[PDB]
RNA sequence: GGACCUGGCGGUGCUUCAUAUCCCUCUAGAGGAGCCUGUUCUGUAAUCGAUAAACCCCGAUCAACCUCACCACCUCUUGCUCAGCCUAUAUACCGCCAUCUUCAGCAAACCCUGAUGAAGGCUACAAAGUAAGCGCAAGUACCCACGUAAAGACGUUAGGUCAAGGUGUAGCCCAUGAGGUGGCAAGAAAUGGGCUACAUUUUCUACCCCAGAAACGAUAGCCCUUAUGAAUAAGGGUCGAAGGUGGAUUUAG
């Protein structure tokens, strides 16, 4: 189940262990939206 | 800022106990293999790359582990515990006639955390009708029973069972099958006697 | 013009490792496998299960050391057993490398329910097969 | 491939012969005639255990007693 | 357990101590993160299922006196406990079990201090129904976490009303007491309790420290436990071989006892005692006082796993290690560089002055070589050490040339450091055999070491020597600008100077020779 | 998903379109350019929403010689990290993006009065 | 340059090791010992030998480079180095020093191995005139030294066989003397056993050729080889058959009884045959199918 | 120089009733490369004659499963990509072998399996009449 | 947290289809026998008739895993076409070469 | 505007060539009739994309219901998603391929000539070119060393694909998102690729090859049976025509 595999990654994420790319990446970029409007 | 010590290579010397230093199946290790064994396709008037970034060692299977010396000393520490054959068991026909009854099952082993494979149930059986059946009547019951579970030109009676997923159900299934079908083909009907 | 996990030629540039250099045409003739399992062999299953697992294993411990490696895996399963080999530099210290091999191995063995070990070899820096 | 899940010390006669589960119906209706079959392709099944055939068999009985109204 | 390649490979005992404990401290997060999140892991993928891969279940269930008493052995905690007294005793009134009640004094008294005296006072309010097993429990609790007079005081309770509970009991009556030990010896020998030998051990434990008029009485008492015929002689007999412990080394108690201990190894061990670790450290620090080989290759199937502790592994090691060293050496030698990559300054200054008192000088290269090679770096003791015992020497020629290797490796060490300031007086104390040995092929080399030298000095007899030595070793002007400028910087140099200037030096020029004569 | 996600290199030349069809001619485009950035070279492994305290990675294993023990970054001690981390961001963007000043010569836009410096070394040595 | 004692020193330790491990004396030990320890204790199921696994010698792991052509400092050693091709026009100058001498007193050499030999590239070119010059010097008669200096580089001309395999003849009960020969085809293999004593009749997998092929062409391509040798009616046969063609175990069977009576008939004869050319198993295979292609070499119809 | 005194030896014990007797067991391992089937047949061999029991070699054919892709992405229907999977066969059979050194052999042959290869036993036992018939 | 909704239905119909397996198992085969009543085979059809949507195996599909391609996926590896070649080019999985034969 | 460098182009000259490619040549086919399946077009409320060479049994190694992305109707608003979108942009892209390529050149780094211009650098009985590296090649796979596969760079076609998947930009974020019922998926027509036969080398019968009869053709339609499914495919009876070997042109070897 993808729903065991993404939640795992993210709440080991949010404990700030995997670095994770695309995840860094989507978050920049929404800061950036949300910056320019 | 830290530094890696030196490999074992100059450490290790020539008078070595290879099958101590690695016991069990393990990855290359360079840094304690003092070999300078290289592994990968040169390019024009160059070498293999060198043991230490030649991954392609460990992409292939291993095999420096259990060396000649090794095998020789684990079979002699393990000749005490095996046993020995019946040498009157010494033939063929010596041994289908101590012990008539053929059987055998067979099972696969793969790598996986998982091991049951279904598979692991199926088992088959033998018996040659030339010593067994003693009578005649009874026989040629059998022979009609039977459809293709035997073969006349090496005469055997072959029969499998996959019925049960369990391999000691198909066994002593198949053992009270036959006991079955011998009590069976010993008696008779009156539309058997009109033919 | 085939482009598929191959390397595109620059000035000289660019330095590649024997399996980025080499090309997938070339991967039985001139490379190994980066696994090593029977589900792929006739009469085995799970091979699909194999796969899935090994690339999320793959990238699991990609993200969890990362910047330290310079290369693909080796992934050796014999049984039960699984065997993980790495290749990786000394940037950080060896306590954060023990501590993350120990959280790792402690990760996939819950996960899997199977005997998991692996190896990490240190390289100053990264070899590199050519410079194209 | 069996260290483990023996099905609880199950017997190939209690898979296979479910004449001791057949009771509850005479041997000549239709109702005999889809049990038989039932019990045979059962007994083929090595899948599943003498557990799930009584499971089955029950659901028939529990099947046709509601649907008693007819016995044509 | 340590990985295999060099640089991960912990090359120091604290170092890989840390190791080893980052390694048990993501276990230990391992177990947190399995037991905060179950419902990930709760797929049994594995076909054999398996409770020790399972995820763990501390959860109290809902409201339920009888289940929650039941679930109390199983959560292992007080809380818990607490709050099924209070429901029990304030609402309800009743108890589930003596069984049960009896299983919570238990985990009350192993949990036990403000906190101890509640938990204590608070189990008084149990209903009337307080059979042996909840006094002595009571008595067990009082002993191994609070004061003694209360357990004396259930004891003597219970009396006008077990082994280990009497174990208790006497260590609490004991922690110059001659009636009281006797009377309690006596007394529980005659009780037909029979128990097993821990009750010896905890009073041999509280014996740790005495005169003969209780050292001795114990080897008749280790008599009597072994004609009743039940100890191993596993705990007991090592911690009278403590309490021998000393003005004088006993000879004779000595080789009775090696006599002992070497039946003791001819014989298979099975473990019983859970302080047979304090055995092995305590043993080999005897060991070290009584100084034999023999007896050290004696204390030398599966008995290696009391070792433990990598502190007892460090002292073990360590004493075995110095006795080896201060027993020719080169079987010593040989066996110490077969376990150096398994084994971890002192142990390396006894293994220094057993290669000075063997004069194997070309042996102490490699030992120095290994010692940087793993952990030796950023200390000058040994560096000192080194130094002086082989510049005591140059009685090989064709060595030199290692010598200077070895000391430009010496030196690289102790330049590293300034940040430090610990290596501005290791110059100081050894530069000066590392010069001479620089001195003894290259000369320009140990020419401006001595030059940064007396540039940073404590002149020497020694120092005085290499001087004279390196000035007469052709070169009037290159001779003289050292010679002359140490000279004028100290007086040793210049009586020295007084009969280095008759050869060729005073004809070059005067002005040299000019400021010569004025400090003279 | 997860499995969807993948490296970052990949993403990069997604994102700035180095080449296949823009770049070659020369046409380009009308001087817009997404400047390349390093995100994880930039934070500790240790950083998290959670902040619990590693003394594996993000804290020193030993503190007076005793070993240290899990423990939790609370609410205003995580926000000041964030806090910290934003303001040490946007410190990289800064020294990141900035002018640059090559001296103008005959005049702007033009390599008129321009020096490139001193040649360079010479391979079996000469300095100029 | 240091770095070659090296590897040669740990190559020797190295190899001392590998002896150790494997279980022999380290005094006698070969390097196809070697290549056979390397096979067993690293296996490889790369194809290619330079991508294999090898444990070789550095001396032939390194291709020999040029030293330092000249000193420390000042002039070079040789005396053609302000040009390159030194080598080269050194030898072609001794070439023709040797040629203009026996003129007052009066196989060949790949270009490859030839740049290999020495440490210089070249060209087609000055290689087609070396080669003249060495015809050109051969040409006229040559001395000792001369010949030898030839044969340095002349190579073995490695001559083959061009030879058809005699089979042993054999004997069984009745003291029956034979000879077995195999034979194969596209799909088809078959064993046939010529008796020589015997004659008239033939067999196939125990039934007659004249009921076994319907068809008259399989027992004529059956007839070939007997009646190219002419012995017809003097030597039975049998033979042993497994295909899926019919023509394909025709051919294989002509196969096998011209392999087999090869052995009996004389070697003028199999020359004879040889020349024939019925002594020889058909290369020619049903190509394989391509993915784009309706067929083996059809391509789908250009739509335009 | 560390050499142990007495090397502690597993318990062994003879159950009272008989061991089972293996007709003949034939191994199939099924490899990927060639050199590992040659390298793990020469392994067991080597076992099975320091064992003391017979056995015999052979080399059955090579099978293999391939199979087309489309190499492009959207359309191209001519232009495809093969692959290919090749199983190597190689079999071993060893007679008159009794039950106690077919549990030993098997086990250690197991242990020392290597990773891309898959085993397949099958057994033959024989065994005299029942009761019933 | 699949990759789409589509990926979603797909993961209900096979739930829905599993937790009906035996059940409609057990009535199509008492809709399919030929000897019991004609009235029998129809009360049973008009019960699958009434059974609820998406507790058919025929609805669902054998899509991609990683993808989530309908199309050009191998039973066997469950995996796209593309995302195979991918990973066979890149070596990731064991044992597969390109067909030179 | 005068004169030049490079490339393209020449219904531009000379020479050497064209391997199944140009032809003359050899063979079998496509445009005749029917059927299957795509494309164009008509209408429907009813996807989308490529749609010359280099698409047209193409995305698709599958669409009765999901596949469904279309449409009508009916519902949800933090909505499985620390949201989602098959919404636009292939003229932002990655990833993956067609193309010349059934080629062999591409080229960092140096030098030289041209008055130090764009630019060029070939003469072997040799006159300024030297070349990293890539590619070709070699070796590897199948049965060989040949052959077939594989490989086949730099770059053109802003070539195809935001609909394998992700992503930059711009938008919906009570929706341009999501969920469940239904149908949509036909042909007055044109065109394409394949199958069938138009014959007697044919058709039927046992065998697959020494025989005996006739003097053919439905994989379309109607009815029925069976396969799985909860709800097209194979088989049987009847119908027994068009069709008489192709209207220019053209394909493959
Ligand atoms: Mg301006
Ligand atoms: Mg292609
Ligand atoms: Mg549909
Ligand atoms: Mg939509
Ligand atoms: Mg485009
Ligand atoms: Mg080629
Ligand atoms: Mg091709
Ligand atoms: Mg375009
Ligand atoms: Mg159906």
């Amino acid at each position: 189940n993808h729903h065991t595999y993404a939640e795992l990654m993210q709440t080991l994420r949010f404990l700030g262990l995997y670095r994770d790319e695309h995840q860094d990446f989507m978050d920049e970029q929404k800061r950036l939206k949300k910056l320019r409007g | 800022r830290r530094k890696a010590l030196p490999p074992r290579t100059e450490k290790m010397a020539v008078d070595q106990d290879w099958p101590s230093v690695y016991p069990v199946a393990a990855p290359f290790k360079p840094s304690a293999v003092p070999l300078p064994v290289r592994m990968g396709y040169p390019v024009k008037k160059g070498v293999p790359m060198a043991k230490e970034g030649n991954l392609e060692l460990l992409k292939i299977p291993n095999f420096l582990h259990l060396t000649p010396v090794a095998i020789k000393k684990h079979c002699e520490a393990l000749k005490d515990f095996c046993t020995e054959w019946p040498a009157a068991l010494d033939s063929d026909e010596k041994c289908e006639k101590h012990f008539p009854i053929e059987i055998d099952s067979t099972d696969y082993v793969s790598s996986g955390p998982s091991v049951r494979n279904p598979r692991a149930r199926v088992v088959v059986l033998r018996v040659k009708l030339s010593s067994l059946n003693l009578d005649d009547h009874a026989k040629k019951k059998l022979i009609k029973l039977v459809g293709e579970r035997y073969c006349k030109t090496t005469d055997v009676l072959t029969i499998k069972t996959d019925r049960c997923p369990l391999r000691r159900q198909n066994y002593d299934y198949a053992v009270y099958l036959l006991t079955v079908l011998y009590h069976e083909s010993w008696n008779t009907e009156e539309w058997e006697k009109s033919k | 013009k085939n482009r598929a996990a191959r390397v595109r030629v620059s000035k000289g540039d660019k330095p590649v490792t024997y399996e980025e250099a080499h090309a997938p045409h070339y991967i039985a003739h001139r490379k190994g496998w980066l696994s090593l399992h029977t589900g792929n062999l006739d009469g085995e299953d799970h091979a699909a299960e194999r796969t899935v697992e090994d690339v999320f294993l793959r990238k699991f411990m990609w993200g969890t050391f990362p910047g330290c490696l310079a290369d693909q895996l080796v992934l050796k399963r014999r049984g039960n057993q699984l065997e993980i080999c790495a290749v990786v530099l000394r940037q950080l210290s060896p306590h954060k490398y023990y501590f993350l091999v120990g959280y790792s191995e402690t990760l996939l063995s819950y996960f899997y329910k199977c005997p998991v070990r692996l190896h990490l070899q240190t390289v100053p820096s990264k070899v590199v097969y050519k410079y194209l | 491939n069996e260290a483990g899940f023996d099905d609880d010390g199950s017997e190939f006669h209690e898979h296979i012969f479910l004449e001791k589960h057949l009771e509850s119906f005479p041997k000549q209706g239709p109702i005999r005639h889809f049990m038989e079959l039932v019990t045979c392709g059962l007994s083929k099944n090595p899948y599943l255990s003498v557990k799930q055939k009584v499971e089955h068999i029950e659901w028939f009985r529990n099947y046709f007693n509601e649907k008693k109204d007819i016995l044509k | 357990v340590f990985q295999d390649d060099p640089y991960l490979m912990p090359a120091s005992s604290l170092e890989s101590r840390s190791f080893l404990l980052a390694k048990k401290s993501g276990e230990n997060v391992a177990k947190f993160i399995i037991n905060s999140y179950p419902k990930y892991f709760q797929k049994d993928i594995a076909e054999p299922h398996i409770p020790c891969l399972m995820p763990e279940y501390f959860e109290p269930q809902i409201k339920d006196i009888s289940e929650a008493a039941l679930k109390e052995r199983i959560e292992l905690r007080k809380v818990k406990a607490s709050v099924d007294m209070f429901d029990q005793l304030l609402q309800a009134g009743t108890t589930v079990s003596l069984e049960t009640t009896n299983s919570l004094l238990d985990l009350l008294c192993y949990y036990g201090t403000w906190r101890a005296k509640n938990n204590a006072e608070r189990i008084f309010s149990l209903m009337p129904e307080k059979n042996e097993h909840s006094y002595c429990t009571m008595i067990r609790g009082m002993v191994k976490h609070r004061a003694y007079e209360q357990a004396l005081n259930l004891y003597t309770e219970l009396l006008n009303n077990d082994v280990y509970t009497f174990n208790a009991l006497i260590e609490a009556t004991v922690c110059e007491k001659w009636s009281k030990i006797l009377e309690l010896l006596r007394h529980m020998v005659a009780q037909k309790v029979k128990p097993n030998l821990q009750t010896f051990n905890t009073i041999l434990k509280c014996l740790r420290r005495f005169h003969v008029f209780a050292r001795s009485p114990a080897l008749q008492v280790l008599r009597e436990m072994k004609a009743i015929g039940i100890e191993p002689s596993l705990a007991t007999y090592h911690h009278i071989i403590r309490l021998f412990d000393p003005g004088d080394p006993l000879k004779r108690s000595s080789f009775i006892i090696y006599d002992i201990m070497n039946e003791l190894m001819g014989k298979r061990f099975s473990p019983k005692d859970p302080d047979d670790d304090k055995f092995f450290q305590s043993a080999m620090s005897i060991c070290s006082s009584l100084r034999d080989l023999e007896l050290a290759y004696q204390v030398h199937g599966d008995n290696w796993k009391f070792i433990g502790p990598d502190q007892h592994r460090n002292f073990y090691y360590s004493k075995f290690f110095d006795l080896i060293c201060l027993m020719q050496i080169d079987v010593t030698l040989k066996w110490y560089e077969d376990l150096i990559p398994s084994a971890y300054s002192q142990t390396m200054i006894h293994l220094l002055q057993a290669l000075d008192v063997a004069n194997r000088l070309e042996v102490i290269p490699k030992i120095w070589k290994d010692s940087k090679e793993y952990g030796h770096t950023f200390r000058s003791d040994l560096r000192e050490e080194i130094l002086m015992l082989m510049a005591r020497d140059k009685h090989p020629p064709e060595l030199q040339v290692a010598f200077a290797d070895c000391a430009a490796d010496i030196k690289s060490a102790y330049e590293s450091q300034p940040i430090r300031q610990t290596a501005q007086d290791w110059p100081a104390t050894s530069l000066n055999c590392i010069a001479i040995l620089f001195l003894r092929g290259r000369t320009q080399e140990a020419w401006k070491m001595l030059g940064l030298f007396r540039k940073h000095k404590i002149p020497r007899s020694e120092l005085l020597n290499e001087l004279m030595d390196s000035a007469k070793v052709n070169s009037p002007s290159q001779a003289i600008e050292v010679v002359e400028l140490a000279s004028a910087f100290s007086l040793p140099i210049c009586e020295g100077l007084t009969q280095r200037v008759m050869s060729d030096f005073a004809i070059n020029q005067e002005q040299k020779e000019a400021l010569s004569n004025l400090t003279a | 998903s997860f499995f969807t996600k993948l490296t970052a290199d990949e993403l990069w030349k997604g994102a700035l379109a180095e080449t296949g069809a823009g770049a070659k001619k020369g046409r380009g485009k009308r001087t817009k350019k997404k400047k390349r950035k390093d995100l994880n070279r930039g934070q500790i492994i240790g950083e998290g929403r959670y902040g619990f305290l590693w003394p594996g990675l993000n804290v020193p294993l030993m503190k007076n010689g005793a070993v240290q023990t899990i423990a939790q970054r609370s609410k205003e001690e995580q926000e000041k990290v964030e806090a910290d981390m934003i303001q040490q961001r946007e410190e990289w963007d800064r020294k990141k993006k900035m002018k640059v000043k090559r001296e103008r010569g005959w005049s702007g836009n033009s390599w008129g009065g321009i020096s490139l410096g001193p040649p360079d070394p010479g391979p079996c040595g000469e300095t100029y | 340059e240091d770095f070659i004692k090296k590897q040669i020193e740990e190559f020797n330790i190295g190899k001392r090791h590998l002896a150790n491990m494997m279980g022999e004396d380290p005094e006698t030990f070969t390097q196809e010992d070697i290549d056979r320890a390397i096979a067993y204790l690293f296996p490889s199921g790369l194809f290619e030998k330079r991508a294999r696994p090898v444990m070789k010698h550095p001396e032939q792991i390194f291709p020999r480079q040029r030293a330092i052509q000249w000193g420390e400092d000042g002039r070079p050693f040789h005396y053609l180095f302000y040009t390159g091709k030194q080598s080269y026009y050194s030898l072609m100058h001794d070439v023709y020093g040797m040629l203009l001498n026996l003129e007052k007193h009066q196989r060949w050499l790949i270009k490859e191995e030839l740049e290999e030999m020495l440490v210089e590239k070249l060209s087609d070119l000055d290689y087609m005139q070396f080669i003249r010059l060495l015809e050109k010097l051969l040409t006229s008669q040559c001395g000792a030294a001369e010949e030898e200096f030839v044969q340095r580089f002349r190579r073995s001309v490695t001559l083959e066989s061009k030879k058809q395999l005699i089979e042993p003849v054999q004997y069984d009960e009745q003291g029956m003397a034979f000879s077995k020969s195999e034979g194969k085809r596209k799909t088809a293999k078959a064993e046939a056993i010529v008796y020589k004593h015997g004659s008239g009749r033939i067999k196939v997998n125990g039934i007659d050729y004249q009921l076994y092929f319907p068809i008259t062409q399989d027992r004529e391509q059956l007839m070939f080889p007997f009646h190219f040798v002419d012995r017809l009616g003097k030597h039975d046969v049998t033979c042993t058959v497994s295909g899926g063609g019919r023509s394909a175990q025709a051919g294989a069977i002509r196969l096998a009884m011209a392999k087999a009576l090869c052995s009996f008939v004389t070697e003028d004869e199999v020359e004879w045959m040889r020349q024939a050319g019925l002594l020889t198993t058909d290369p020619r295979v049903r190509e394989r199918k391509k993915p784009g292609q309706e067929g083996a070499r059809r391509k789908f119809t250009w739509k335009k | 120089v560390d050499v142990p005194k007495d090397l502690t030896k597993p318990v062994v014990t003879i159950s009272d009733e008989p061991d089972i007797l293996y007709k003949r067991l034939s191994v199939l391992v099924k490899g990927h490369d060639k050199a590992v089937l040659d390298s793990y047949e020469y392994f067991a061999v080597l076992a099975a004659k320091e064992l003391g029991i017979s056995i015999k070699v052979h080399e059955p054919p090579r099978k293999i499963e391939r199979f087309t892709l489309l190499q492009s992405v959207h359309i191209y229907k001519k232009h495809r990509v093969q692959y290919e999977m090749r199983t190597l066969y190689r079999c071993l059979e060893l007679e008159h072998l009794t039950g106690s050194t077919a549990d030993v052999y098997l086990e250690y042959i197991q242990r020392n399996l290597p990773e891309g290869v898959a085993m397949e036993v099958t057994k033959t036992q024989l065994e005299q009449l029942p009761e019933h018939i | 947290h699949y990759v789409d909704w589509r990926m979603w239905r797909d993961v209900k119909r096979r739930k829905m289809a599993y937790e009906y397996a035996d059940e409609r198992l057990r009535i199509n085969s008492l809709r399919k026998n030929t000897i019991l009543p004609k009235i029998l085979q129809d009360v049973a059809d008009e019960e699958i008739a009434a059974l609820p949507r998406d507790s058919c195996p025929v609805r669902i599909r054998n899509r991609c895993v990683m993808t989530s391609r309908p199309r050009g996926v191998k039973r066997r590896w469950r995996l796209s076409r593309i995302v195979f070649r991918h990973l066979a080019d890149h070596g990731q999985l064991s044992g597969i070469q390109r067909a030179t034969w």
